């Protein structure tokens, strides 16, 4: 097998040799040479994703490993993983490329920032004041809605056979 | 045999009406799931693990892994789109004023608490508390794009906007309005005049505060109120657990461990055996993905409904019946919850009704007088005109009635004098 | 990117169909992926099982495609029902539902056709150039409390007017646009003023 | 294979023999004699309603 062997707090009985888990995989084991208890933990793994600004703008990319503490692998540690190739910025803008856990990345070099939630505002509320419009603006907006998809048909014999 | 309900025969007759003389401000809840947990699977390592010739054999089957990964990614982005659609409805983050006097109304139970480290309202904290391991098989949970802090900030912004500016902030710039005046506007929306609110403001404030307290206690003391969100969590957990236990099946093969089979036989039948195993695991994963897709579609329908509710009941007043709670809708306040949103629908409910004798019109000097907005009633000797939803008798004059023809065509017209100022 | 949804529909269908056609050249554990070569290579006793597993694989791929198509069709049908409701309620009439037919107060909308879809042009009314004022709930006059009929009481600093809620158009406070309800001792925030009698 | 054979303008390189479509099925072929280039198109087919 392959994994990381660590000192175990498990204390199974002298007759008891191995140790399984929910998925029926050996996760605890006993050394034949010296009777001690070990845990089997799979080596660090995760998915990798590429933060690209588009080949029509630049060829730089930012690589995002998913769910790994990058002490075990221009380096930033987020909740989603450890991001390499983009530097954290104290400012906040709108979300351009979503990373996860409130972090978004954008190209200006590639920067990663905490997304700006919205334009902060405070209205002057009081118990004898009101505000009334004196003018208006006629606004026109669009809304696109798909209605039907393409009608398709298949020929069983022509496809399954030749 | 289950009981249909309490029998209730109402006294109907062709000259009797019932008019409420009092009301009751009622607050109800409505829990709606919005998004489910984003999961990603590692096909190459779930199907085989550490065996490389197993992956070599898998490569001959095709791009099933690619299709599965694409479907899961689509679901994952759909969840974030659902959250954006439901919550990110205001582009400006409003703040409540430092002084928290709103004409007697008490909003401390829904406004954010600075004492809490997470800046969450007490009801939000209770909801989080009332709703609740290691899978190296390749099943991972992706974090949501919007953390709970940001969702709480959206909810606080919506509450501040709907408290300080009424519904104006949902259709343009926010315009400040004193809260009693907004409440009067909302009563005027449901056919009850403003003087009704203004003449008993303190009673309505007390009723609202008591209702909010009752809702907090009811959520605290009832564990089944948040059933839908817990069902979401349980469905996902049990689906993942079944997928995990699907690994300990031989699928008709002589054994269910890769290294065992690789060590016990030669390639000529080890290939057939591993083909059987990989095919079985692929069907299991495909079934999991299909169920995930169906559940995601259902959750998306629920999220669209929640977004409509937020747009209509919160950012405005809804005339649709029972859409924003039982009774006449006044306003609603949203609260965040794990994988969902909770609405507090404030509504108007009539009470203490009283029977009366009514007539369609009044015949006077050969003319028939109809009510402009009210209804003709009479305690037994004198006739008055009053609005439909509240008992406010008024002297019948020529300013709250209009004339239409003579009194020879209407059925049920009665004789009375009409005062002229 | 304005027309993203319709292009997404087209792309989804095209890529699903292309995946179906590319999966046809998959071995499925065969010696060869061409049934003719299988037919000119082996005895029918084993050509039978070879073709059996190949055909089963192709049939499974087709079943998966049909299921995906069914799910996408259900989603598109939900969208089409929403579009029909939007047409019926915003085009054939005026809707008071908030944000259903565009941001702001809805006035009217015009439909436009599109490939595998429809496009709505929502015309809406948006207030602007707001101005602050001092307001009062009612006016006390000769021991009577006057409430607005449909308007709101505002004051520019010295005089009081009654105006409609959504637009500034001050009017002199008379007994025509106000109604009396009780004395001015019970309401909170009432202000003294005269009410002109025409 | 079964189909209709038509004159083709596909420019095979001198060493190339066959021609493949997306689905890895022969589409253009070179006859052994006269060293000509041809297209293979399946015969007409469709559904009946
Ligand atoms: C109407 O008047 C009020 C107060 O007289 C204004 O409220 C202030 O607006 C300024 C504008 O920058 C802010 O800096 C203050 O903080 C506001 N006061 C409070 C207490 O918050 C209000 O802005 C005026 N209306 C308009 C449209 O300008
Ligand atoms: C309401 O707004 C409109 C534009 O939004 C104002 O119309 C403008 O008036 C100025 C001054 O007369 C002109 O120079 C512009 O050309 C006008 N705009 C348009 C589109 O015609 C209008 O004046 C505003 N209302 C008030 C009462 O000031
Ligand atoms: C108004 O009057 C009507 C009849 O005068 C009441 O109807 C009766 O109510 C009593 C109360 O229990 C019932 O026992 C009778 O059976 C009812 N009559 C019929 C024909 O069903 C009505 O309840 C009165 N309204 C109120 C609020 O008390
Ligand atoms: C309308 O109903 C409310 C309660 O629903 C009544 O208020 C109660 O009045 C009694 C006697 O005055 C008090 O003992 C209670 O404490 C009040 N309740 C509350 C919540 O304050 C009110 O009197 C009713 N109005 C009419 C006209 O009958
Ligand atoms: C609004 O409601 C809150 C919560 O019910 C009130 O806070 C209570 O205040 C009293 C005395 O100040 C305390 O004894 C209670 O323990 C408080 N409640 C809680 C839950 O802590 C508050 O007084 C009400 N009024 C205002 C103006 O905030
Ligand atoms: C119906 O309502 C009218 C109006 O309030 C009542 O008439 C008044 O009744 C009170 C109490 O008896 C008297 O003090 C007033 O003088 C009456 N006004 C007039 C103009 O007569 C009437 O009594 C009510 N009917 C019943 C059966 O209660
Ligand atoms: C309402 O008033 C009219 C007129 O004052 C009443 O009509 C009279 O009815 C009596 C009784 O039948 C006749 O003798 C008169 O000739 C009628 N006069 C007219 C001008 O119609 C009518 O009856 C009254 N309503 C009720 C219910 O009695
Ligand atoms: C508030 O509005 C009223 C009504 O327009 C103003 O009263 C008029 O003001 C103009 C210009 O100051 C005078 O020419 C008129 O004679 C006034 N009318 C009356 C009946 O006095 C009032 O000045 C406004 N207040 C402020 C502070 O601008
Ligand atoms: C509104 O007007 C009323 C009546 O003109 C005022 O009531 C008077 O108030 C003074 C001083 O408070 C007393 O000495 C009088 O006895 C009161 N008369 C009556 C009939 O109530 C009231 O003070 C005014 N309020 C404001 C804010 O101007
Ligand atoms: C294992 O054998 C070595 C000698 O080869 C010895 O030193 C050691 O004590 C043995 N271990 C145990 C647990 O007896
Ligand atoms: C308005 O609020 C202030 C404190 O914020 C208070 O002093 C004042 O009395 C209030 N006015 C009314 C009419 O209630
Ligand atoms: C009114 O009702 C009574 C009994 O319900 C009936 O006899 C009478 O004909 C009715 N009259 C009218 C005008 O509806
Ligand atoms: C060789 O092929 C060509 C093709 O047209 C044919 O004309 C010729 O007769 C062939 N030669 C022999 C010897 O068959």
């Amino acid at each position: 097998g392959t994994g990381v062997l660590t000192e175990s707090n498990k204390k199974f009985l002298p007759f008891q040799q191995f140790g399984r888990d929910i998925a029926d995989t050996t996760d605890a084991v006993r050394d034949p040479q010296t009777l001690e208890i070990l845990d089997i933990t799979p080596c660090s793994f995760g998915g990798v994703s590429v933060i690209t600004p588009g080949t029509n703008t630049s060829n730089q990319v930012a690589v995002l490993y998913q769910g790994v503490n990058c002490t075990e692998v221009n380096v930033f540690q987020t909740r989603a993983g450890c991001l390499i190739g983009a530097e954290y910025v104290n400012n906040s803008y709108e979300c351009d490329i979503p990373i996860g856990a409130g972090i978004c990345a954008s190209y200006q070099s590639i920067i990663a920032y905490t997304m700006s939630l919205g334009a902060e505002n405070s209205v002057a509320y009081s118990n004898n004041s009101i505000a009334i419009p004196t003018n208006f603006t006629i606004s026109v907006t669009t809304e696109i809605l798909p209605v039907s998809m393409t009608k398709t048909s298949v020929d069983c014999t022509m496809y399954i056979c030749g | 045999t289950m009981s249909l309900g309490a029998e209730n025969s109402v006294a109907y007759s062709n000259n009797s009406i019932a008019i409420p003389t009092n009301f009751t401000i009622s607050v109800t809840t409505e829990i709606l799931p919005v998004s489910m947990t984003k999961t990603s699977v590692d096909c190459t390592m779930y199907i085989c693990g550490d065996s490389t010739e197993c992956s070599n054999l898998l490569l001959q089957y095709g791009s099933f892994c690619t299709q599965l990964k694409r479907a899961l990614t689509g679901i994952a982005v759909e969840q974030d789109k659902n959250t954006q659609e439901v919550f990110a409805q205001v582009k400006q983050i409003y703040k409540t004023p430092p002084i928290k006097y709103f004409g007697g109304f008490n909003f401390s139970q829904i406004l954010p608490d600075p004492s809490k480290p997470s800046k969450r309202s007490p009801i939000e904290d209770l909801l989080f508390n009332k709703v609740t391991a290691q899978k190296f098989k390749g099943l991972t949970v992706l974090p949501p794009l919007l953390t709970d802090e940001m969702i709480a900030q959206y909810t606080s912004a919506l509450l501040a906007g709907t408290i300080t500016s009424g519904w104006t902030f949902g259709a343009g710039p926010a315009l400040q309005i004193p809260f009693p005046m907004q409440m009067a506007y909302r009563f005027n929306g449901i056919g009850v005049t403003q003087n009704v609110l203004y003449e008993n403001q303190k009673l309505i404030a007390n009723q609202f505060n008591s209702a909010i307290g009752k809702i907090q206690d009811s959520l605290s003391s009832t564990p089944s109120a948040l059933g839908k969100l817990q069902d979401v969590v349980n469905h996902n957990a049990q689906a993942l657990n079944t997928l995990v236990k699907q690994l300990s099946s031989k699928f008709g093969a002589i054994s269910s461990v890769l290294n065992d089979i690789f060590s016990r036989l030669d390639p000529p039948e080890a290939e057939v055996q591993i083909d059987r195993l990989i095919t079985g695991r692929l069907q299991s994963l495909q079934t999991y993905v299909t169920q995930q897709l169906i559940r995601a579609a259902e959750i998306r329908a629920s999220a669209n409904l929640a977004a409509t509710k937020m747009s209509e009941c919160v950012l405005g007043q809804s005339k649709r019946v029972d859409f924003c709670g039982k009774g006449y809708h006044l306003m609603s306040f949203p609260q965040s919850a794990p994988h969902g949103v909770v609405f507090l629908h404030v509504t108007y409910v009539p009470a203490q009704e009283k029977n009366f004798t009514t007539a369609p019109a009044i015949c006077h000097d050969g003319k028939a007088h109809f009510p402009r907005e009210g209804v003709f009633v009479s305690n037994g000797t004198h006739w008055f005109v009053t609005q439909r939803n509240f008992y406010e008798p008024q002297i019948i004059t020529t300013d709250n009635t209009f004339v239409s023809g003579n009194c020879d065509v209407v059925i049920g017209i009665v004789n009375n004098t009409v005062y002229d100022p």
